[PDB]
Formats: C-alpha cells, structure tokens, sequence
DNA sequence: ACTACTT
DNA sequence: AAGTAGTTATGCCGGTCA
RNA sequence: CAACCAGGCUU
C-alpha cells in the first residue's frame, strides 16, 4: 500500500526513501535498525514510519487489467 | 545587535542547530509556533482526474499529491486563489502541473514526484517545482503500475497555510529546550532512587554552568537562552523556516496595531 | 460533516473585527479586549510584553473554548494612563524585538559556510 | 482502541502547535488519559508502549509474545543505551506557552486499531417524519428516517 | 476471518444461565480458548478452538 | 550431534512445520 | 407494553456523546447539523414578530 | 434510565462537530463514559412544557438527590487529582500566571488578593487562589484523623467565610460526598449558584492542571528492591505456613472445628494464610510507594484506583476462586495434567503468586481465567435479573 | 499603621515532612518561657537550620484592597525583614491559667504562638503581616 | 511431545532431538521433512481430552527435565519440575490460546477480563481483509489507507498473516492530562 | 432459574 | 410427590416471504 | 410502509 508520503507524526520527508531503505537491505546487507540512520530517520517519530510500513500495493499490481 | 541575540552553533540545509538568548519565553514559543503553523507555501489542492487504472484509488492518490513538497521560495508574490481576481484562478495565483503514466515496462512502472509537468507560466519566479532530495533525482515514489495501467491527472497548485492544512506547513519538527540543569525548578524529576543518575544529562548541559550545591535556589532566575534546532521539508531553505517566522509573527503583531488604528476614528 | 470549514480559523467572516473593546465594569481603569480569529500564539505574547509597562496593574488572557479561534485579553492601568495605549506600546515592543532578531539571525547565518 | 481493552473515542483534535512535545522535536498522535490504568488493571499496554518505544529505535521486531523470559527489567536497559529516560517518561513542555511541564509523560509508541462505528454513521435526529400503518407511530430505524 | 472458522455453538437450555457449562472447564485446557468468548448473552456458550 | 536435548526457541520450529502442513483451518476442510 | 406504556416519538435527536471540560454544568452542546433538523413551534406575538420573521 | 436524574433538563448551547458534549460532572448520574455511549434529546414543545421541565427537572435542581439526602454530582478525573494537587501547602503560584488564574474565573471581583508570601518573591498559594471560586459565608470543617487546629498532616478541613484555611482538598471535600463543599453549597446559597461552582472549581483547576501536566507508566508499578524480595519472603513464609498444616492434617492430628468437616476445616485455613499473606505482601508495596509515585497520588485524590489494584500489579495478584473454592479437581484428583494426582499446594489449587508485573505463568493464567470467566457470568445474570426486579 | 507584637526566637527544630519545599519550625523566646511558636515556611525563598536568632513581628499594615505589583520602587516599606507573610486569624485558644495561644494560617502555611501581654494588640483580624529577619 | 525417559544415556528425556529440529528448518529453507514425519517417527503424539487424564506433561522442554545443582529478581516466579514420570511435554504454552488472544501482546500481564475484551473488539476493528478487495463487490467493507504491522508481536502471529495484512497504526502516544478533553 | 397450577 | 407454562434489561443496527 | 428467524454491538 506505498509509502507514506512523510511522517505522520513530524511532517518530515519519507516518500523518497522507500527504494533506498529496501537496498540498504537486500544490496548492501544492512540491519534496519542503520539502513534507518543512514537516511536520516533520526527519531522513532519518523522512524516507526518506514520500519513499519507493509507494500502491499506490490501484492495489488500482480492482479490484472 | 540590540535587543534578543542569536549564535548559530552547527548549521546546514536542512537544519538550524541555534541558541536563541536574551529573549522572554513567551517568544521564543511564539517564533516556534509561527514557524511550524503560519509560514505560506505551496502545493497541489485541486486535482482533476481523466484518466486511472492504478490499484490505488482517486482520493488516495490525491491526498499524497499534496504532500508532495514544492517550490516556494518565491511565494510571497504570489496570491491566493481567494483574494486574486480571476472567477476561480490564474497564473497570478497558481501552478498548474501534469502528470501522465502508462505501464509500458514490462515490470512494475514506477511514478515519482519528478514526472510532474509545470504547464501554466510561472511569469519567472521559483516556484512549484517539485522539490527533489532524492539521492537519484526522483522525489516521492508518487504511485507503482503494471500492465496497461494509465493515469492522467492535472493539479493546481496554490498558496496556503498549516492552520489549513498540514501539507503547506514547512516546518516539520523543531527542537526546542532550556535551562539543562532544571535551575528554575520548572520540573520535579520522578525518580526510583536518584534523579541525576536516572534521568539522562542533555546535549546541551555543556553550553551552561552546572548547578553547584551550597548556592541557595535563585528564584529571582526567569529564563533566557534557548537551544533550538529548525529543520526544513525543502519547500522553502532552512534559514528562511526562520526568518519569514520572525516575519510573519511581525506582521501579526503589526496588525492589531493597524487595526487599533482605523478603529481610531470614531 | 459538522465539520466547520478550516480556513476559519484566520478569516474574519463578513463582518467582524480584529478587535473589539469594551470596558470592563467590575474595576476601575481596565479593559476587556477580543481578538477574533487568533490563539495562543498571539495571546501568551501580548500578556507578557503587557505585564512589563509597570504602568500596568494587570493582564492575562484566555481562550474561552479550543473550537473556536479566539480569545479575550484584560487590561488593567494606572491612573491617567489609558491601557489602549498601554496595548500600543506593549506591541511595537514585541516588533522591535523581533526586528533585532530578524536582522541579527541573518548577521550569523551570511557569515556561516555549508 | 488499543489491544488491551481500552476502548475509547476522540474529544477534540489539536494541531503540532497546541499539543504538547519533548524538546527533542517528537509530539503526540493520541493523548490518552492517566486515569484509564489503575482500575483497569492493564500493565500489558504500559510495557508494549515501552517495547515498542525500544524496537523502534533499534529496529528490531519487538516480541511480547506470551511466556518469555523477557522483563520490563531488560527492556529498560536496552532504552536506557538510547539516550531516554529508563521508564519512557520524557520532560515535555506545554505548547501554549512553551514552558516545561512540571510533571514527566510516559511516551512511545503502541498499536492502535481503528474500529467501525464512527459518529457520523449514527448522529441522527428527527421531527414529524415517516410513520408506521398499524401503529401509525413513528417507524423504527435511523436509516428509515425513524424517531 | 480466521476467528470465525474457528467457531463452536452450544444449545442453551430451558434453566439457562447457572454456571456449570458457562464455566471454564479444566478439561477445556489446551482445547478451547480460555479468554476468547462474548460477553454476556450467550457468554462461555460460544467458544473457539 | 543430532541427538542433543532441545531448547525453548525450537518449539516454534515443530509448530512453524505444524502450520505448513495443517493450516488454520484444518478442520472445516478434513 | 410496547405501543402505549412507552413508544417511539417525533422531535428527539440520538448521536455519541464526549465530555467537554468547558461547559456550564447544565448546559448540553448540540451539533448543528441537529439543530437545523429540530424544531419548537413558537407563536407570532408583538413581542417577537421581528425577531420571528428575521428566521423564516 | 434507572432513576429520575437519568432524566435532566438542560440548556442547548449549538456547537459544531457532530457530538452532543455535556459537563463532565453531570457525568455519573447518566452513568455515561465515552467509550462510545451514545445519548438520547427530546425537545419539549409547548410553552408549559418547557415550564415543566426547567422549574422541575433542570440539573442544577437535581443535584442534591433523595436517594441518599446527599449530593449526586461531585468532581472527577482531571479536575478532581488536578484539584489535590493545586492545594498542597507545597505549591506555590507565581503572579503571572496567578492573573490568569484569575481571569478564567468568570465572576471574580477583578480584585487580586493579597499574595501569601511577600518577602522575597510574591507568590500564592494553590489553596488561595482556588478559594476565588468558592462564594462567601460557606462555612465548612472536617478531622479526618490526626488532624487538630493545625493539622499537621494538612488533613481535613476547615473552609471559612468561604476561603480555604487549612487542609487538602479531595474527593471527601469536593467530592458528591455527605457534608460536601458541594451539600453545603447547594443547600446555603441555592441550586442555583453550586452548579456555577462546579464551573469555575473545574475552569481553574483544569487549567492550573494543563501546565502542571500529570501522567503514569510502568515506573510507577514497580516497588523498590528490598520492598520487593522482602514480598517474595512474605510470600514463601506462608507457602510454609501453609504446607506443614498440609502435612499436620496428612497425619490425622487436626481437629474438625464445630460444624464443619476436616477437608472443610483444613481449606479455611490455608486459604486464610495465602489471602492474608497476600494483603500484606500488598499494604507492603503501598508504603514503599512514595508519594511522588502517580498511581499512588490518584488513590489519594480518589480519582480512580484503590489499595488492591496496587497490589495485583506491583505485589502478588492473589488467590483465584470459583464457587468459593478453590480450583477444583476437573481432571481427576488434579488441577491440569501437568500435576502429580491429589495435590493440594497452593502453587496448584490456583494461588497466583506473581504481580501483573511479573507476570503469569502457564497455570497461573488458565486458572486466573477461569476465576475471571465467572465474573463475566454472573456479570451477565447479575444484569438480567437485577433489571426485572428493578421493573 | 502600627506593630503588635515583637520578640526573637530561637529555633528548637525544623521539619520538613513529606515537602520538597517546605519546613514546619518551632522556637522558644529570648524573653519569656511562655511564648512558644509554631510556624510554616518556604524554606526556598528562606532558607532555616535548627539554632538561630529570628526576629517575629506583627502588625496590621506595612506603613488593604487589590494587590498591586512592586511599582513601588520607591515608596513605604515595613519590609525591614528577610520573610514577609500575610494570613489569617482562626482560633484564639485559652490553654487555661491566663496562658492565651491564637492561630494563624497564611493561604495553607500555618502558625500557633503563646504567652500573653498582647490582649490590647492582637485583635483576632483577618489583617496580619507576618515578618521576620536575620 | 512424547518424552519416554529412553536415554540409557541419562534420565527421561524428549524423543525429538536438535537434528531432527535442524532437519526440518532445513526444508523451511527450501521455499521433505514434514509434521508428518514427527507423527511417524513417533516423536509427536495426538491426545484428545479424555486420554489426557492419565498422563503427565512438562510446561517447558528444558527448564522442567534436567537436575538441580541465583534466580532472577526481574523475572516471574516458576514452580518446579517436581516429578519423574513426564511422558508428554507442550510445544509452548502460548498453544492454548485461539487467533483473537494470540494477538494480544503481554496477555500474561492483564487481568483476566480485559483479554477477553480485545478478544472481541479485535473484531470490530479495520484493516485489510484479503488483497483482492478491489475485485470484490461486498456489501459494505473498509480497508485501512497505510496499515503498519504492529511494533510489539506474538510469535503465533507469524502463522495468523498478521505483519502481511494487519489491522491498525503505531501511533505515537501520550499518556497525560491536557485540556481536560 | 424460579414459582404456581396441573397431573 | 413429577410435568408444564409464564417471565427472563434497554436501545440501535442479513435472509426469507405473500 | 410489515412480519418471522438469525446474528452483532451497549469500558
Ligand atoms: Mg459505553
Ligand atoms: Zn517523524
Ligand atoms: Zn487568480
């Protein structure tokens, strides 16, 4: 269900770093817990956002017409 | 200066790490508040739709196109939709952007914050240009698509304030304490066994002299000296987070003057 | 759907005014004022300036309820000194203020690099 | 509501600038109040909010599962090496004026569902309207235009 | 959803209320869900696996 | 050694494979 | 008992209720859309005529 | 609608939104929370028909109700904890906001009174300014216990002219108690004025409460170290008491009190000794709990929670029960199957010795529920059978 | 306009139960070994430690209506002491003989002398400044 | 589990054993050694209610079966393994719950009742029912705009799909006295 | 359940 | 002594049938 | 502008 476009919370930014964060993952074989700290997120406000979200819409787009 | 002094401690883009001192609490808080709610900027508020087949739906989409941050440096000369004079609006008060999309890709199409197309004339000015931080230059992952999945839209975007929504607000967080080593009491620590070890000593406790036993409590203390930190969305540059707020507040305060003024004549 | 619309929370509708006064009877030399569409923003600020004219024998402020954007602030002066001007002052003040610190932010910011 | 049987609906809503925050920039989402504790007897939620407050900061799922061997204990030496306060408490300052609160607030997250049954679904109001055959007294039903 | 499937409804009876099947039975250890039930009504007469 | 005892975290293993197998609704199908 | 003891009845209003630290103890705050949708049947007398025929 | 004051008249005040907001002192009478209760308007609609209800069934009038010749509104929740709190002899107010304190009172005589402290810094006092809301010639004094013309444990009360002189103010002074500030409001200066009390007494407060904040988390149901482990002993030392009367009856050496059985006389015992081990396990947590401890500072006000609601979270639940006994023997001679045959230990007949803290374990939490799934029970008979018999 | 009673005292004990802030003190006189007194304070604004010379006064003015701020920058001051309150009188006790003792409460903070002499000064008023020095 | 003490290599002891355990996560991985092969390898028994009356079962595998040769302030209280004849011992606990409870973080932590609430309210809730929604013509139905899995998680959750499709927000919360509302 | 009138 | 019928909290909100 | 049954919600 994409990326909240920034944190509900503070307003900042997160819309972006969906794709980078899901590299820092699978590519550069990071932990969350830094891939998070390497963009930016610094408080959990902002944090929760991005550790917490479910894609789903991946699921959604394998359907059809 | 005079009044109020400033001492910017780090600085970048998209932060002001500041110590505001020599000022009443009142407006330190007052500044905050401004910043946070009452600075104008821009973004999509109307978006007329022709075209979809996402799995996302019509509003939904909408509300992110909101959020999508956008050029306003330039805003304050532009007007609002509500007080320009065209029946409903113009280049004198909005942007108008584009946005098209068809699944050509054989693999999930990706829509970003960057395939939005400015159409009406922006008589030279910076503004509504959606505001890329991305890494790659592509901003927002705006919505994802597969097949022969299409979606035309057109937006407007216009002036705006927090107070109306949260979408213009530019702020976005904005750190905010004072007086480190509780010296005016303005807290009572809960604590198991002992408050100092418990409770964690800030950042900020160096930039102040510590507490001091034997002193007795100077009560006489009230409060100056406040260590701030704006941090900005983009729309508008950090510094400005701060100083269109100093504005701003300015212009209210100048209002009831002005107001207390045609309410002179009789 | 009884939602009130949001932009009401800064547009005088047709018809009203940044201020009104009237005088409060319950004292002598005093004053009650409205503001009409504001908040504490604007209030807390206009109470402390306020409570520095030593000319002033009292003021405070106050938003009657959260839904409605507005609030009342109660001026009371010294003899022969009229707290509609008292207001006057306490306010350029707060400009001035600001003033500085509008210009000296800019002072520390042009000489930063990054 | 929560997932601990704290059931409960809105009052009003505040915007960043009325409500309160912790000087590191962070605000509300809920404003719950104190008094829904004690009688309630539901320490479950206190602790996910601590856990959660942890996981967050580290990343790393929290687990509240059943019967673990994990303690409030344990988990207050872990928010303890993140910089806040060992119980969630924070110092916050009331927004109006930006002063400190006197008091320290138990913040962090916690999972919060939002249940069917909201206000405009219900709100319903009638005067003269359709009436029934038989009875010929008002007919039942909010949908029917009923009283 | 799942909640649902998982569903088991027991006849009332004509004294209905007491206790006795409304109770939590020991037995009922590690077969049926000891806080899973509605409140009231029909309480401990619905139970899920 | 594919004979030592069995801690705590490996009883999830058995149910993870119970799951695989059965499914929450069992039952209603058999 | 269910027509006569006690029945369903016209001009009555139902919807959630919340606390609201800032009301009289005797007052109740009614939504507006309720208000639009009640009525009381008010008399035309000198005393109102004006004040009546500025609401219809 | 169980009793008349289910019933009120009210003033309409048209808001916005879509929810009908009442006074939340005017809260118990209805029996309302607002976890989503819904309410019920009916509009009068003759001339004498409105008469009826505002001459007769208006709150204010209301207040002081027959059921009990005492009062049926008090204060609560964030007014009434709020309300001790701004009354302690340690607050104090400083004059700027001691101003706003006083505008927010919609009668004040817009005359400052006189701070407490001059000396150094002119501060106020809680118990001062709140007595801008409390009207002239009520009269009002109390004694709780070692209270005495100086109460030195600031306790009673004695309220004179109308102004506070000494003694905390809660849930016995303020609340819908019997010789209630509220009893003797309303019955000195008429329905009229005490239900503008409630008013100011809330705006005030509430206010004063918005800035000095309040709240509560686990750190407050965690009990000191020592406290605890010296529960833990408190504990076991009746887990002994308990197993030689096991033993001491296993031999044929105890005596059938009269009328009732061994087996009988045996229980009564044990579960006397785990009780009352687990009271005091508890009264033990209570003490240690300073007073800075918010659980505890809402038991003080009244505002909600009690002694036991400590002890189960922070000390040690308790004995569950079903029918009066204890667990029973479902399975044969046995609680669960995870027993050896014809145990009667505590740790087995359905004793919980750990707090909500803690926490549960296996048996505990199944026996637990099935001492609770009676509640819910009779919850649900109590509520039928109680409604015919009100019929 | 005028004083009512004066002595120094001597501080007995100091106690602060249960108060961040606060200290109920009691002290004999330097005089009689009949006035004895019992007295709150914000041991904040005025710190006290057990053993000292304070001065007690009285007086029923500082040379009443709504209190104006300092402004007074320059004007009348009876505020020749380091600790000024202002209470109110309840209860004027007879501890028998001709041993009076009246009470004294300043919004919450509470005081109980002894003694007797002040039978044509300390009216039972609501008036009552309260100060003391050193 | 079926413990039979046959360990001529110590006391009684489970059937299953850390290979027959790696064995299986073995075949996780590969997405041979099904639940089944527990069942035939006889290592795991079925025993409905009235066969459990003549048994005995140890809560957990370890902490009730090694010997007895200090405890942890913080944590509970356990009894002990007081006994010998363990012929069964439970997967976990946490087993006895039903979907609804599982849920429920801590439910270890409560007071009886209140588990019993979020069993049902659980119920009134939003979220995502299934991923075909948009091609389902139901009468009546809401989705959640941004459903987040939950911070705080049961290990039973994991077989529920609840971090797949869950029902509700991490929201930041506050747990004070503000305007009074 | 829990009471009264029938069986 | 056993059986049978009466009454069992308030209010609001998907499927078959002439 | 209905009956009948069934189900659900009222910390
Ligand atoms: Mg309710
Ligand atoms: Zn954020
Ligand atoms: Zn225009």
């Amino acid at each position: 269900m994409i990326v909240p476009v920034r944190c509900f919370s503070c307003g900042k930014v997160v819309g972006d770093k969906w794709e980078s964060y899901l590299n820092l993952l699978q590519e550069d074989e990071l932990d969350e817990g830094t891939a998070l700290s390497r963009l930016g997120l610094k408080r959990y406000c902002c944090r929760r956002m991005i550790l917490t979200h479910v894609d789903l819409i991946e699921k959604f787009l394998r359907y059809n017409p | 200066e005079e009044g109020p002094q400033v001492k910017i401690r780090e600085a970048s883009k998209d932060n002001v790490d500041f110590i505001l001192s020599n000022v009443d609490l009142a407006m330190a808080n007052s500044l905050r508040r401004v910043m946070i709610a009452e600075i104008p900027t821009l973004a999509i508020d109307s978006v007329e739709v022709e075209t979809n087949t996402t799995v996302l739906a019509d509003e939904f989409i909408a509300h992110r196109l909101g959020l999508i941050p956008l050029q306003s440096m330039d805003i304050e000369q532009l007007e609002y939709s509500r007080d320009c004079f065209c029946e409903d609006h113009c280049d004198k008060c909005s942007v108008v952007l584009t946005l098209q999309a068809f699944g050509e890709s054989e693999s999930t199409t990706n829509v970003y914050s960057k395939d939005l197309v400015i159409v009406s004339n922006l008589m030279g000015r910076n503004i509504g240009h959606p505001i890329i931080q991305d890494k790659e230059g592509n901003g927002v992952l705006i919505c994802k698509l597969r097949k022969g999945q299409e979606l035309k839209l057109t937006c407007v975007a216009k002036k705006g304030i927090a107070k109306e929504h949260a979408k213009w607000g530019p702020a976005a967080a904005i750190e905010f304490e004072y007086d480190p080593w509780n010296k005016l009491k303005h807290t009572d620590y809960w604590y198991e066994q002992d408050s100092a070890k418990e409770w964690p000593q800030s950042k900020n406790c160096e930039y102040e002299d510590p507490p001091n036993e034997g002193d007795p409590f100077d009560y006489k203390a009230q409060a100056d000296t406040f260590y701030m930190n704006v941090e900005s969305v983009g729309s508008i540059p950090v510094d400005q987070v701060v100083v269109r707020g100093i504005d701003t507040l300015q212009k209210k305060v100048a209002s009831i003057l002005l107001a207390l003024t045609q309410m002179d004549q009789d | 759907m009884n939602a009130p619309d949001r932009f009401e929370l800064f547009l005088l509708g047709e018809g009203e005014s940044k201020l009104k006064i009237d005088p409060d009877t319950k004292a002598p030399n005093a004053v009650v004022i409205t503001f009409e569409k504001e908040d504490h923003t604007l209030g807390n600020l206009i109470r402390a300036e306020l409570l520095n004219d030593r000319k002033v024998l009292f003021a405070a402020y106050k938003v009657e309820h959260p839904f409605f954007a507005r609030f009342k602030l109660r001026i009371q002066t010294t003899e022969g000194y009229d707290p509609k001007d008292a207001l006057k002052n306490a306010c350029n003040s707060i400009i001035n203020k600001l003033g500085a610190l509008k210009t000296n932010f800019e002072t520390e910011w042009n000489l930063q690099t990054l | 509501a929560s997932r601990h049987g704290q059931k409960g609906t809105i009052g009003i809503t505040y915007r960043r600038e009325d409500m309160p925050f912790t000087a590191e920039g962070i605000v509300p989402d809920l404003i719950i109040n104190p008094h829904a504790i004690p009688s309630r007897m539901t320490v479950a939620h206190l602790i996910e909010c601590l856990l959660s407050k942890v996981a967050a900061l580290s990343g790393n799922e929290g687990d509240a599962s059943p019967f673990t061997d994990i303690t409030v204990e344990g988990i207050s030496k872990l928010l303890r090496e993140h910089g806040y306060q060992s119980r969630g408490f924070e110092v916050m300052y009331n927004g109006h004026t930006g002063k400190k609160l006197m008091a320290q607030i138990f913040f962090g997250p916690t999972y919060y569902q939002r249940l069917r049954h909201m206000v405009d679904d219900k709100i319903h109001a009638r005067a003269r309207g359709p009436m029934q055959v038989l009875t010929r007294q008002p007919v039942e039903g909010r949908s029917r235009d009923g009283g | 959803t799942l909640s649902h499937l998982r569903r088991t409804n027991t006849p009332i009876g004509r004294d209905g209320k007491l206790a006795k099947p409304r109770q939590l039975h020991n037995t009922h250890w590690g077969l049926v869900c000891p806080a899973e039930t509605p409140e009231g009504q029909a309480c401990g007469l619905v139970k899920n696996l | 050694d594919e004979s030592a005892p069995i801690t705590a975290e490996d009883s999830w293993a058995v149910i993870s494979a119970f799951f695989r197998e059965k499914g929450l609704v069992s039952q209603q199908l058999d | 008992r269910g027509n006569l003891m006690g029945k369903r009845v016209d001009f009555s209003a139902r919807t959630v209720i919340s606390g609201d630290p800032n009301l009289e103890l005797d007052q109740v705050g009614v939504p507006k859309s309720i208000a639009k949708t009640l009525t009381y049947p008010e008399v035309v007398t000198p005393y109102n005529i004006d004040r009546l025929t500025q609401l219809v | 609608s169980l009793h008349k004051m289910s019933m009120m008249a009210h003033r309409v005040k048209v808001i916005p939104y879509s929810t009908f907001r009442l006074n939340l002192s005017v809260t118990s009478p209805y029996n309302a929370d607002f976890d989503g209760d819904e309410m019920n308007l009916h509009v009068p609609q003759s001339e004498e028909t409105r008469a009826e209800l505002s001459q007769l069934c208006a709150v204010p009038l209301q207040i002081v109700s027959p059921q009990s010749n005492k009062p049926c509104m008090g204060i609560v929740q964030d007014t009434l904890c709020g309300i001790r709190k701004l009354t302690l002899r340690d607050t104090f107010i400083e004059l700027d906001q001691v101003l706003n304190m006083l505008y927010w009172v919609p009668d004040w005589d817009g005359v400052i009174p006189t701070p407490a402290i001059i000396k150094p810094k002119p501060l106020w006092s809680g118990k001062q300014i709140l007595s801008v809301a409390i009207p002239n010639g009520i009269h009002l004094q109390r004694f709780d216990e070692g209270t005495t013309l100086l109460s030195p444990k600031d306790n009673g009360m004695l309220i004179i002219d109308g102004q506070i002189i000494f003694g905390v103010v809660e849930k016995k002074t303020v609340g819908s108690s019997n010789g209630g500030l509220i009893h003797v409001v309303t019955r000195e200066k008429g329905p009229q004025v005490c239900a503008k009390l409630f008013g100011n007494i809330q705006k005030v407060v509430n206010f004063w409460l918005l800035h000095n904040g309040f709240s509560t988390g686990i750190g407050d149901t965690i009990a000191d170290g020592p406290t605890m482990r010296e529960i833990t002993e408190t504990i076991a030392e009746a887990k002994k008491k308990v197993l030689d009367v096991t033993k001491e009856a296993q031999a044929n050496l105890l005596t059938a009190k009269h009328g009732m059985t061994l087996r009988e006389s045996f229980e009564d015992n044990v579960v006397r000794f785990l009780n009352e081990a687990r009271d005091k396990a508890g009264r033990l947590a209570e003490v240690n709990l300073k007073d800075l401890n918010n659980v505890k500072q809402m038991v003080m006000a009244g505002s909600k929670g009690s002694f036991i609601n400590i002890a189960q979270m922070s000390a040690c639940v308790g004995q569950q029960s079903v029918e009066g006994k204890r667990i029973a023997f479902g399975f044969v001679d046995r609680t669960l199957p995870h027993f050896s045959k014809d145990d009667y230990s505590p740790e087995s007949k359905g004793f919980v010795e750990n707090s909500y803290l803690r926490g549960l374990t296996p048996q505990e939490f199944f026996f637990h529920a099935m001492g609770g799934r009676e509640g819910l029970i009779d919850t649900a008979v109590k509520t039928a059978e109680t409604g015919y018999i009100q019929r | 306009s005028n004083t009512l009673f004066d002595d120094i005292f001597q501080v007995s004990e100091v106690d602060p139960g249960r108060y961040n802030k606060v200290c109920r003190i009691e002290a004999a006189s330097t005089t009689q070994d009949q006035c004895k007194l019992t007295l709150d304070i914000n041991v904040e604004l005025f710190p006290v430690a057990a053993q000292d010379s304070l001065t007690v006064t009285i007086a029923s003015s500082l040379n009443t209506r709504s209190w104006r701020p300092p402004q007074a920058g320059d004007r009348s001051l009876a505020d020749d002491y380091d600790y000024v309150m202002y209470g109110t009188a309840y209860k004027f006790e007879e501890v028998s003989k001709d041993l009076i003792a009246v009470y004294y409460s300043f919004g919450g903070l509470l005081m109980r002398l002894e003694g007797n002499y002040r039978n044509l000064n300390n009216l039972k008023q609501e008036n009552a400044y309260l100060l003391i020095r050193r | 589990f079926i413990v039979e003490d046959d360990e001529s290599l110590g006391h009684k002891e489970l059937k299953v054993r850390k290979g027959h355990i790696a064995k299986l996560m073995a075949t996780e991985y590969q997405d041979e050694y099904t639940w089944s092969s527990l069942l035939n390898e006889g290592l795991v028994e079925y025993i409905d209610a009235e066969e459990e009356e003549s048994i005995l079962i140890a809560m957990q595998p370890e902490d009730l079966e090694p010997a007895e040769a200090d405890v942890d302030p913080a944590k509970r209280i356990r009894v002990s393994h007081h006994a010998t004849t363990f012929t069964h011992c439970e997967i976990h606990p946490s087993m006895i719950l039903g979907v609804a409870a599982s849920i429920i973080p801590f439910p270890d932590h409560n007071q009886s009742p209140r588990n019993t609430y979020q069993s049902a309210m659980g119920k009134q809730a939003m979220g995502v029912f299934l991923t075909n929604y948009n091609v389902r013509m139901d009468t009546m139905a809401n989705i959640l705009y941004y459903p987040q899995k939950p911070l705080g998680t049961t290990r039973a959750m994991e077989y529920l799909k609840f971090r797949e499709l869950p029902a509700g927000q991490n929201a930041i919360v506050a747990i004070a006295c503000y305007s009074g509302y």
